[PDB]
Order: C-alpha cells, then structure tokens, then sequence
C-alpha cells in the first residue's frame, strides 16, 4: 500500500517554500500570469486551430452544397 | 546528407523539451531497456538527470519554462544515455538470438 | 480588526469555525432567497400569479 | 411509401431503397421487403395471412 | 416535397433565461383550448387542479372542473355511470380512442396537445406559425380533398382546417380576440402545459449561478492558496565539490 | 446438472408461452385507390397493400 | 369590425425590399405554371422564400402590437 | 498503531488511495475527469434510483409513468432533468478522459486502460437500455435498431435477438428486461471503476511529461482533493445551466411521443454521443460491413496499446503527432456532424470519407509519423 | 393450456370459439364480439 519512502534514489537537491499564510494564492497576476496565458495560446493555436478550421469549412461547404442541391434548376422547365 | 542534419535541428527546436532544461536522453520513455541503462549511470551524470527532471516536473506544475537563455541548444545536447542504452539491448538481442538456437 | 478578531474568535477554535458556518447558513439563507426571489419577481412584474392574482381573489 | 429514387418505399434509419414491388435497390439492406402468404378472395375484398 | 419552411423566432415574453411565463396569457390561452382546441384536442397530463394557483382561483378551477360530466363506477350493482368533475380529473378526452377520433377527422388522427411544443421542433414559434400560416397551394401543388393547404406543416397537406379567426371567442378579460392575438396565448397556455415547472426551473437557474459563482470562486482562491506553496517552490542542486 | 440448469435458465429468456399465434385478415380493396399504399396493424408489425 | 394587427403588418410587411422581389418571384411562377398545361414544375420553392421573408419580418413586431 | 489512519482495515483504504495516495506534481486539468467521471457515475446511480423509484416498466405505462414523476412527484422533473443531462455529462466526461490518455501515452497502463475500455462500452450499452425506458419513439426504435445489430452475427444472430427482445419484437417483455438490465450495469460499471484504479494504483498516475515523477511526487490530500473539487464545480456550472436553463438542449423532441410500432420517424438521429460511431456504420453500404465498421470503431481501443511506436511517452515533445491528434479529435467532430444530417450527398461521402480517414489515423499514420519521429531525433 | 394436457388442439379450439369475445376498438372506434381463439383465457361470469 505504503509508496512514500521508496519512489526513487534523490542527492543534493535543495527546495525552498513557504507556508500558504505567507504568501499570495495568486500573485503577479499581470507581471507574470497572463503573459504566460498567452505563451501558451501562442504555441498551441497552430497545432490545434489548423484541423478545426479545416473542419469547420468543410461544414459550411457540405451544408451549403446540400442546402444549394434543394433549390430548383429553371433550366429544367424553360421547356 | 546534410538535409535531415538541419531536419533534425529544427525537429529538436520543435519538439521543446529544451525549454524544461531536459536532454533529449531525458525525455526517453523508461522501458525495461531505457531502466536497465540508467542503471549502469555513473553517478554524477545519473544524479544530473534527476535534478534536471525534478526541475522539469516542477516548471510543468507551474506552467512555466526555462528562460530563453538557458533553453539546451541542439548541438550542446548530451546522449548521456543512448550508449548504455545500445549496449544494453545489444546485450539483450544476443540473449535472445542465444536462447531461440 | 474583523479579520484578527473573526480569526481569534471563529476561525481558530476548530469548534467555533463550525458553529459560524451553521450560524453563517442559517444568516446566508434567509438573505439569499429573499434577494434571490426578490430578483427574480422584479425581473417578471405583472406576469406571476402572484401580480395577477387579485383579479380573482376575494375582495 | 412513396419516398426514395424508386417509386417504393424508404426507410429513414440508414438509407435503404425500396421499389414499388418492396425489392431493395440502393442501401445497406440486404433482403427484399418480405412478401406474406396471401389469396384474393374477392371481388375488391382480398385476405392475408 | 423534399423542402419545409421553418418557422420565424417570436420574442415569446418567456423566452429568456430568467423570463418567466405570462400568467395572464397563459389563462387566455386555456380558455382558447378548452372553447376550442378539447373538441379535438385531449390534453391527457393536465387536470383542472393543475390551474389552480397558476392561471385560476381554487373556485374557478372546482367550477371549470364540474362542467364536465365524468364517467365513474363501478357501482353497488357494478353500473358505470356520470358525475360532475373534481378538480383531481384530468381534461376530457374528446374520444374515446384514436379510431374514433380518426374516425371524426377524415381518418386523421388530432395528436394529444399535453407535450406539443416539445413534440416538434420550433416549439411556440412552430404551432403559432401554424396556426396563423394558412393559405392557398403555390402553382402546380394540388391538394388532396380533406386536407388544407399549410406551408409550415411537413408536406404542407395538412387534416386539420384552420382552427381559429377573429372572435371565435371572447375573452373574458376584454383582450381584442384577433386569430393572432389568440394564437400567440394558446401557443403560451401549450408551452407551461408541456412544462409547468417552467417558471420554478427557471428561478432555480437565478439562483444556481449566483451560488456556483460564489462558490467556484470562493474555491479557486483555496484550491491556489493550497498549491502556492509549490507553485512558488524554488530548487537548487548542489552536488559536492 | 449443469447443462440443465443454464439450458431452462436459458430458455427463461425466449419467447414465452402467452405469445400466441394469429390469423389472417381482410381488407377491401376498395378502400385503397389506385396509387396509393396503406398500412395495418398486423402480427405486431406493419402490413403493407 | 376588429382588425387583426397580423393582417395590418403583413401588408406593411410585403411593401419590403425582399418581399416584393420574392412575391415578384413567385407571381412569375404562378404565372407560366397556371398557363402551361400538362406540365411537371411548382411554385413551392418562391411562395416559400417569398413566406420566409414576409413572416420573417412579420414575426418582429408582430408582437408589439399582441397583449 | 501509531495514527489510525493507516493501521485499521478500512480507514487503511481511504488513506491508502485518497489521502497519503502519491501523485505526480505535474498532472493538469486533463486528469481531473477521473474522479468527474467517478462523480457521474455516483451522480447518475443516486438521481437513478430516485427516478426508479416512480418508474412503471410496462409499455402501457412507461411513458406515462415517467410524465407522472415530472408533474406529480415533488422535483420529479429536476431529477428526471438530472438524469438525462447526466448521462451526456458523462459522455462529456468520458470522451474527454479518452482524449488525455491517447495524448498522453496513459494506455501504456495496458490493464488500466484496457479495463477503460471496458467501462466505456458498458456505459454505453447501459445508457442504450436506460434510454429506452420513457418509451417514446426514440426509445422505441432505437431498441428496435441496436438490438438488431445483432442479427448480424452468422447462423446465430437472430437467436440472440430472441433473447433481446424476449419475443419476436420488440415489447413489453423487453422493455422490462431493459428496465432490469439498465438498474443493474450502474453497479457493474461502478465495481470495475474498483479494478479500473486498483490496476492504476499499481503504477500510479502519469504525467504530462511523460517522464518518472518519482522525484516528485504529493500527498493527494490536499493538493488533488482540492483541485478536484474545484474542477467538480467548474462542470457543475454548465451541467446545471443546461439542466435548469435548456432542459432538452441535449435532447430529441421526436421523443415526446409514444412509441408507435407502425411508424418509425421519418427524422430518427441517434443521442448526441452515438452520432460518430452512427456515422461510420451508415458509410458502409452492407449490413455486415456496417455493423464490423461499428464494432471496430470502438474496439479498436484496445490496439492503441500496441501502435505506440514513439520512443517517447506523450505528445507533448512531438509536434507532428500533436498534429495527426487534433485532426483526429476534428475528424470525429465531422464524424458527428455527419450523424446528425440525411444520407444524401454530398453528406454521404463526406461520412465515407471522416470514417476512412478514421480508422487511417489510428491504424497507420500514429504509428508511421511515430517512428519517423524517432528518426528525426536521430534515436 | 388444454392442448396437449387434457385436449387435442383440434378441440381446445373448439371450445374457444364457442365463446363470444370483445374485442376493438374498430375502424370507428367501436368495441364489437368475435369466436374465441385458443389464445383467450377463460371467460368471466362477470365483468366485476
Ligand atoms: C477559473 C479559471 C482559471 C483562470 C485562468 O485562466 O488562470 C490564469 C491565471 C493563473 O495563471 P497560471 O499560473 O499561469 O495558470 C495556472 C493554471 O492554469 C491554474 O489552473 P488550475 O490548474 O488550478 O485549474 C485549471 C481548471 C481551469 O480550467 C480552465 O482553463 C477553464 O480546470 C480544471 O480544474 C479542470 C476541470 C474542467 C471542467 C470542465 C467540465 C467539462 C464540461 C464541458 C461543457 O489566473 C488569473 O489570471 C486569475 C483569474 C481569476
Ligand atoms: C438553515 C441553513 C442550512 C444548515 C446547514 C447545516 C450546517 C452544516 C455544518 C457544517 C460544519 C462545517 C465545519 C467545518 C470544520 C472542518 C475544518 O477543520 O475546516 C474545514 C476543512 C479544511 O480545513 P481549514 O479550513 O484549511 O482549517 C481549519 C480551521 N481551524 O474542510 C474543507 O476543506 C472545507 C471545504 C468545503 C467545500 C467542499 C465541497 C464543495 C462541493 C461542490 C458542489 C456543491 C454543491 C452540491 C452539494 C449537494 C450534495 C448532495
Ligand atoms: C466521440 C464523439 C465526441 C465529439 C467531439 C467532442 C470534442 C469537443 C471539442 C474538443 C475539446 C478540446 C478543447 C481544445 C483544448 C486546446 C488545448 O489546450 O490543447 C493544447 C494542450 C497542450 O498539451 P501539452 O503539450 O502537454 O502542454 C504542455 C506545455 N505547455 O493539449 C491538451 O490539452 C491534450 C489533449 C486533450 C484531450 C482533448 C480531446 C477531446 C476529445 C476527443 C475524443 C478522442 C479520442 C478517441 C475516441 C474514440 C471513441
Ligand atoms: C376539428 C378538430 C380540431 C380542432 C378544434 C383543432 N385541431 Fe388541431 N388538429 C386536428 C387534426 C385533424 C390534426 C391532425 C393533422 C395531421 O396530422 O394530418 C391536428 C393537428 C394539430 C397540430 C399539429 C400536428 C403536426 O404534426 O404538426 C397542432 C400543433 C394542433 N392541431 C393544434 C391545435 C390547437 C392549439 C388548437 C386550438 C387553437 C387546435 N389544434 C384545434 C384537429 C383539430
Ligand atoms: C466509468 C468510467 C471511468 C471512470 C470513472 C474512470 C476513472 C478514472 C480515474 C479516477 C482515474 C484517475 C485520474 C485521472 O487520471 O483521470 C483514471 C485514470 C485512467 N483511466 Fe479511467 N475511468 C473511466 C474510464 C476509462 C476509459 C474509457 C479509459 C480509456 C479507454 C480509461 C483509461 C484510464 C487511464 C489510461 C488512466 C491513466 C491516467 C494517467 O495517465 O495517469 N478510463 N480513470
Ligand atoms: C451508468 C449510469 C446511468 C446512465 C448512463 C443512465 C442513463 C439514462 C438515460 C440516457 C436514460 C433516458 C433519459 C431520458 O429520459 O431522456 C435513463 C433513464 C432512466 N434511468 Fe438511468 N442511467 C444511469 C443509471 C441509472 C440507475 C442506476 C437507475 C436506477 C437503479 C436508473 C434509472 C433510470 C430510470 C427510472 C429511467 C427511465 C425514466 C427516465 O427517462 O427518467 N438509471 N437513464
Ligand atoms: C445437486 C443436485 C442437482 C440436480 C439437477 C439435475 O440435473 O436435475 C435435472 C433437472 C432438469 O429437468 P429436465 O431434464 O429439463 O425434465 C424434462 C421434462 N420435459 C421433457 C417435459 C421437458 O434440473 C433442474 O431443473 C434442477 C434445478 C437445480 C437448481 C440449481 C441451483 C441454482
Ligand atoms: C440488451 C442490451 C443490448 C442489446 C445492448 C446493446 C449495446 C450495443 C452498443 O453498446 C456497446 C451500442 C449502444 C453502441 O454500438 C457500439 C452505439 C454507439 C450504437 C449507436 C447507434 O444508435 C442508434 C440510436 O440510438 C437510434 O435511436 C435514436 C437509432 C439508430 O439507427 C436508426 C442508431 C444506430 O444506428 C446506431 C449505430
Ligand atoms: S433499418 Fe432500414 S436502413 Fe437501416
């Protein structure tokens, strides 16, 4: 049952924290939060944007062809 | 030639685990053989690879990277591993090829 | 000092901080669905039983 | 009745094309309409069954 | 054919997220369905306590209630037999099965109007275009006898003939009994008769968000306070020299 | 004993006995004009003429 | 003696732009269909964007003019 | 002896896997759906037996059964709203749990995941039966056609259907054993979420880096319980606007009526969550193929175990397969929306297409781009 | 349930059509008799 105590072999690795009264549960929310927010969107967007836009179109494609196929063709009574 | 050599700088400035500070080693998936390497690490390297991991670990909860100055640059990236590794499964092929005869 | 003296008084005492959050409930309760019926009547006057409901009541 | 490019029938749950004598012509289906055992009785009065 | 006009999007005065039914429409379009719509229409999920404390007075729906004889027993010699109606009967079904009703309608058979809005897609905005949308086939379009024509209708052949005009009723209230102006209460009485707990579900809904704002908030500050501690955790590694 | 007891378990699930078994039925050809199909009830699915 | 404002709106309402061309549209149809005999076309198609337009408009204000 | 917590029998549990449970220090929001998922499941067993309780499984009294519990039963409504909004929440949930472990490499827990499998398709079955229980004309047909499904099967087949329906068709006979078969799977599901993390537990979660987080591991108590319960509340917002605001949002109108054996809709769309696999079986223009094709759609689940080529874990650090992930995950959203319109062109093949497209992603490109990708880090 | 315990089939549905069932509703909605088929349980002295 018990694992912490095993998990792996760990030298000369110091860390430093502070209790959660000492400092703020968010912090910088300017200065660091958001840039990052969009670092992230940044690097991402291309990766996943591409098939979904993609997609997307072929949406619209498929449904106004499908909706284009109702409308009547005049050429068939102009007979 | 010299085609995938810059291929395969780009793919290493594409994959991105340089932003963490990990070596491309580091990244490997630790299966029997990649366990079996790490191992027979000397023990500075084995306790390097640790620290740069738990560093990594600790910038992925955080939502952070390594600043841009400090990112591995392709061609300073050390295979601490990829040797071991080799002779590792080298080890094993010849065991098996061994026990199959 | 509300916050020192919540904190010393409420939230300390383990005891006290769930006596306050009963109390709180309790306190909570009442204004929220007063405010929150309030809102809601306010937002659709004239169109509830309740604003029409004279039109066939007693006298 | 009366739906699909056959003159026959069409059902609406995965596109199966019937004709006017119930015989699958387009669509996953694999049969027929199946066909009962009947006998025309009469003179505008027939039976099934 | 192959092609359907869809309805438009009325501004129903409940409409909206917070919007609650208007009562007093939702009276007027009772009575439409009780004066006009029950002699075809069975409207099997709603009885006259229903009304009550909703669109009408305890009295007025005990009244609606005994205008209808019902049939109970059986009796001390096992006999059925009528008697008026409590508030705890259900509306008066105006056939006693489908064939017959069928039967009464050119074999066309009047779906029970209970759970209409949400039957059919559009809704209020689908029945009150129906409702208001007759008239005469386009050029080349015959319309089978029996049926009229209808463009909002699937086929646009519909069985039922237009069910109301102006001032096939009067509203007790004094309200212009114009065909629209009832469609647009009966239309209203069908969508709180599909779904009385409207109102309630939408109070609800206020509520809901004003908590789950409070809260997710109130523990998006506690699930960070909690994590600050790694979150800010620095490292060093300090092998020997 | 085994086999026994899965196969009447088995069987607890088929088609029970109350499941009947009906006839025919008749029907006017009159009542359906030329160009026109029509269904009835029949032993639980449709029928078609 | 009343007036339905459904009937006041709809007429205000095929005075628009759409409408008018819509219900030109269609007259057009009828027209051709109503005189060809033995012919295989209909006028669904323009009553039906000639009614969407209308009632479009219909449906958006109609109700100013309901209780 | 000492602490209490991790001495006695049943306490020894939570501790074990709730509290002292170690955790990588890394895992993010797409690890949360777990224990959402677990919520679900607790979630739609409770409001279940509430609705069960006013229930009536009998086709002449079903639909009016449930009516009854909507507008007689005190919150009738509300739960019954609860329960139908729940299933889908927890499809929601599932297909997004799925998603995470494929980009993240987690079906290398091959039992965890295998077992996954196993939940996915029996909550599915499970919700199959549960939605036929108000007996409307989805639920009729639906029955109708699932369990047809079957008749596919050589020589068999048809005999299985018997079983089904406990009849020549479908019935009261079946929709009682529905209603039996839709109480009991809950539990079997909730007993195999049991091995489901008992098998997980012997590893422990993995990460988003795909790499050992020995070096860094938390109690999850309070780091994951916290984030848990804040992600909880995060779904709750929508589930409960949908459920209090747009009732059947997420629901077919075509279902307010009662089944009618004679006369299948001439609209008939499966649920939301059955559209893309509804889909791919409607490409193929044979029954057999149709149904092999359903079949595969979901079963090929258990192959993704062994199409990992990378030397990597997660797709976290490959570009290219983050590519070929996302064009999947849009490939089944046109899969869906195929589902939902008429077998007509260019509908039809465009369906064809998303489905060959598919089963190519997962059977052959994953595992090529995969492999290249090895080589492009010269391993 | 006679059939093949205490009666031929032949029998059974003799016996069942030698009662007059109600059956319906009709075309018009309209309850109407009909003979008995081996399917009918036996019938009821009375209707309560
Ligand atoms: C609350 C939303 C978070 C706001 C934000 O973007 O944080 C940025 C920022 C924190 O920046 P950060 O340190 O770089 O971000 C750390 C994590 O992203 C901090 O985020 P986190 O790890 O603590 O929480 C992520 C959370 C947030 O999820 C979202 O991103 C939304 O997602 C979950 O917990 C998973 C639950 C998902 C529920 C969805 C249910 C599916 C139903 C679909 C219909 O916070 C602010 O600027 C203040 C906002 C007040
Ligand atoms: C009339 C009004 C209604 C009456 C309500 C009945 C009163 C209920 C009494 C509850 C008593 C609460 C006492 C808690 C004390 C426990 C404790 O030690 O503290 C809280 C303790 C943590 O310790 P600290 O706060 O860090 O420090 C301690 C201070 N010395 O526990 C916590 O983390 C509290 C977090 C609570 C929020 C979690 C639940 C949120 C869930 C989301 C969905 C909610 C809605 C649906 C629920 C309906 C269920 C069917
Ligand atoms: C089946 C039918 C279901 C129909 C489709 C429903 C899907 C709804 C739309 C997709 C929802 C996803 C929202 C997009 C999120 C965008 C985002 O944040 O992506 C980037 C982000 C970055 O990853 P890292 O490289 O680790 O970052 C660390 C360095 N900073 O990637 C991720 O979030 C990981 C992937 C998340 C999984 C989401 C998948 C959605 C569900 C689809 C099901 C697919 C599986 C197969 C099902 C078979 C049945
Ligand atoms: C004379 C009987 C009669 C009256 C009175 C009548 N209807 Fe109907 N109604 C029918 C018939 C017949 C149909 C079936 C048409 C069909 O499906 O071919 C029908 C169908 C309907 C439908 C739509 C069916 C569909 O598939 O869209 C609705 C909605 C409806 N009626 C509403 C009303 C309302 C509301 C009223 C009162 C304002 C009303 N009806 C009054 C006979 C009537
Ligand atoms: C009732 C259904 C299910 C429930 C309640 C459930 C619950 C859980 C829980 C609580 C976790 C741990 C937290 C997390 O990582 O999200 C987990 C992990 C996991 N589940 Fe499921 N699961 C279900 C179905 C499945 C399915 C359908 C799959 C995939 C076919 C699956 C595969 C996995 C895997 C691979 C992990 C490892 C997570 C990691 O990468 O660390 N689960 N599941
Ligand atoms: C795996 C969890 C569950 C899922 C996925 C689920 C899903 C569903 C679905 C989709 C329906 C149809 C909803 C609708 O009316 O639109 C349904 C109905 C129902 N379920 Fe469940 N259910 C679950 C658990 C349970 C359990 C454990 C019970 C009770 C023992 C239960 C009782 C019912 C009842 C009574 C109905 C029929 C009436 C109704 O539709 O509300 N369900 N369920
Ligand atoms: C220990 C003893 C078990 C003996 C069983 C056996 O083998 O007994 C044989 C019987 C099978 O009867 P049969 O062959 O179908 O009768 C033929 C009649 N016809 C020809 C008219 C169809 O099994 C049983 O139903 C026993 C039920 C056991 C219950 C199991 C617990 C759960
Ligand atoms: C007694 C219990 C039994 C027999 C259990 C059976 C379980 C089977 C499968 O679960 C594993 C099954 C649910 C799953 O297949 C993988 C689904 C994705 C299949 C989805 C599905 O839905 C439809 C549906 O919902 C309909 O109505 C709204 C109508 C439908 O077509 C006309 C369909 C349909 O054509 C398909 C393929
Ligand atoms: S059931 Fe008829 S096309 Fe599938």
């Amino acid at each position: 049952g018990i694992h912490f105590g095993n998990l792996a072999r760990v030298r000369h690795i110091i860390t430093y924290s502070l209790s959660p009264f000492e400092q703020r549960a968010i912090p910088n929310i300017f200065s660091d939060a958001l840039p990052n927010v969009w670092r992230r969107f940044s690097s991402q967007v291309f990766k996943v944007a591409p098939p979904f836009l993609g997609a997307y179109l072929l949406y619209s494609w498929g449904t106004q062809e499908f909706e284009r196929l109702k409308r009547k063709n005049p050429a068939d009574y102009e007979n | 030639g010299r085609l995938m050599d810059r291929i395969r700088k780009w793919y290493y400035n594409a994959a991105g685990f340089n932003k963490y500070g990990l070596m491309r080693d580091d990244t490997l998936y630790e299966d029997d053989d990649v366990k079996e390497a790490l191992k027979r690490l000397p023990e500075d390297l084995y306790n390097e690879r640790m620290f740069r991991i738990k560093r990594a670990l600790d910038l992925s909860l955080k939502h952070r990277i390594l600043p841009k100055e400090q990112w591995v640059k392709y061609e300073e990236d050390k295979p601490y591993l990829e040797p071991y590794l080799k002779e590792v499964i080298r080890e094993r092929l010849e065991r098996e090829a061994w026990n199959k005869k | 000092a509300l916050l020192r003296q919540a904190y010393s008084a409420l939230f300390r005492r383990t005891s006290t901080f769930a006596l306050t959050v009963v109390l709180g409930a309790v306190l909570f309760e009442r204004a929220f669905d007063q405010g929150a019926d309030a809102i809601f009547e306010h937002l659709n006057e004239g169109k509830l039983w309740k604003h029409i409901k004279h039109k066939y009541e007693a006298s | 009745a009366n739906s699909g490019d056959f003159g026959g029938y069409y059902c609406p749950c995965h596109g199966s094309h019937y004709d006017a004598s119930g015989r699958i012509r387009k669509g996953p289906a694999p049969y027929n309409l199946e066909v009962p055992t009947y006998q025309f009785v009469g003179d505008d009065l027939v039976v099934v069954g | 054919g192959e092609l359907e006009l869809h309805p438009p999007a009325f501004p129903w005065s409940h409409g909206g997220p917070l919007s609650a039914l208007d009562h007093s429409s939702v009276r007027r379009g009772f009575q439409v369905y009780k004066q006009v719509c029950s002699a075809c229409h069975s409207m099997d999920y709603v009885a006259f306590r229903n009304l009550i404390g909703v669109t009408h007075t305890e009295a007025e729906a005990k009244a609606l209630a005994e205008e209808v004889e019902v049939q109970d027993g059986p009796d001390e010699n096992g006999e059925l037999f009528m008697r008026p109606g409590k508030i705890s009967d259900y509306f008066p079904k105006p056939y006693p099965n489908p064939e017959a009703a069928r039967a009464a309608n050119n074999g066309a058979l009047p779906p029970d109007l209970s759970y209409i809005v949400n039957a059919r897609h559009g809704g209020e905005d689908y029945v009150f275009s129906l409702l208001t949308g007759y008239c005469d086939p386009p050029a080349g379009v015959v319309v089978r006898e029996g049926l009229h024509y209808n463009p909002y209708f699937p086929g646009q052949a519909i069985g039922m003939a237009p069910p109301i005009y102006n001032e096939i009723l009067e509203y007790d209230d004094g309200t212009p009994a114009t065909m629209s102006q009832i469609a647009k209460d009966v239309c209203t009485f069908l969508r709180w008769a599909a779904e009385p707990e409207h109102d309630q579900r939408k109070r609800m809904g206020l509520k809901m968000l004003l908590i789950s704002a409070l809260l997710t908030s109130l523990l998006y500050y506690m699930k960070r306070h909690k994590w600050s501690v790694l979150k800010s955790r620095k490292m060093a590694y300090r092998p020997p020299k | 004993a085994a086999k026994n007891v899965v196969t009447q378990f088995i069987s607890s699930l088929s088609a029970s006995a109350d499941v009947l078994a009906l006839s025919k039925i008749e029907i006017k050809l009159s009542d359906i004009p030329e160009g026109k199909n029509v269904a009835f009830k029949w032993r639980g699915k449709p029928l078609f003429v | 003696e009343l007036v339905d404002p459904l009937t006041t709106i709809r007429e205000h309402c095929e005075q628009t732009e759409k409408c008018v061309k819509a219900r030109e549209r269609l007259e057009l149809c009828d027209a051709r269909v109503s005189s060809r005999s033995h012919t295989e076309e209909q006028c669904t198609e323009e009553l039906f964007d000639f009614l969407h337009a209308r009632d479009h408009c219909v449906a958006h204000k109609l109700f100013n003019k309901l209780k | 002896a000492p602490n209490i917590r991790k001495s006695h029998p049943l306490l020894k549990m939570i501790n074990n896997s709730l509290i002292d449970l170690p955790a990588p220090s890394n895992i993010s929001a797409w690890w949360n759906f777990g224990s959402l998922l677990a919520v679900c499941l607790m979630t739609q067993i409770l409001t279940g037996l509430l609705l069960a309780m006013h229930y009536t499984a009998d086709t002449s009294l079903a639909f009016s059964s449930v009516a009854h519990t909507c507008r007689n039963v005190q919150y009738g409504w509300l739960i019954r709203n609860l329960h139908a909004n729940g299933a889908s929440f927890f499809f929601i949930c599932i297909f997004l749990h799925i998603g995470r472990g494929l980009y993240y490499g987690s079906y290398l827990y091959k039992e965890t995941w295998n077992t996954g499998v196993i939940l996915l398709l029996t909550l599915m079955a499970t919700a199959f039966v549960g939605y036929v229980l108000p007996w409307g004309q989805m639920s009729f047909w639906g029955a109708t056609v699932i369990t047809n499904l079957f008749s596919a099967i050589p020589y068999i087949g048809h005999t299985l259907v018997e079983w089904a329906w406990g009849g020549f068709s479908v019935d009261n006979p079946t929709l009682t054993r529905f209603f039996a078969l839709h109480f009991l799977l809950p539990f079997a599901i909730a007993g195999i979420t049991i091995i489901h993390l008992t098998f997980l537990h012997e590893s422990g979660s993995n990460n988003p880096l795909g790499i050992s987080s020995d070096s860094d591991k938390i109690p999850f108590h309070p780091y994951y319980s916290f984030k848990d319960i804040l992600g909880l509340t995060l779904m709750l917002t929508p589930f409960l606007t949908l459920a209090l605001f747009s009732p059947n949002l997420l629901g077919d109108p075509e279902n307010f009526t009662p089944a009618n054996p004679l006369v299948t809709p001439p609209h008939i769309k499966p649920e939301w969550y059955f559209l893309f696999a509804y889909a791919i079986l409607r490409s193929i223009p044979n029954k057999l193929g149709g149904v092999l094709a359903l079949a595969a759609s979901v079963l090929i689940l258990f192959l993704i175990p062994f199409l990992h080529k990378s030397k990597q874990r997660t797709m976290t650090f490959r570009p290219l397969s983050q590519t070929l992930f996302w064009l999947l995950v849009a490939n089944l959203l046109i899969l869906t929306w195929i589902g939902s319109q008429p077998v007509e062109h260019p509908f039809i093949i465009i369906g064809q297409m998303a489905s060959l497209s598919y089963f190519t992603i997962l059977l052959i490109l994953f595992p090529t781009i995969g492999t290249l990708e090895n080589k492009m880090l010269n391993y």
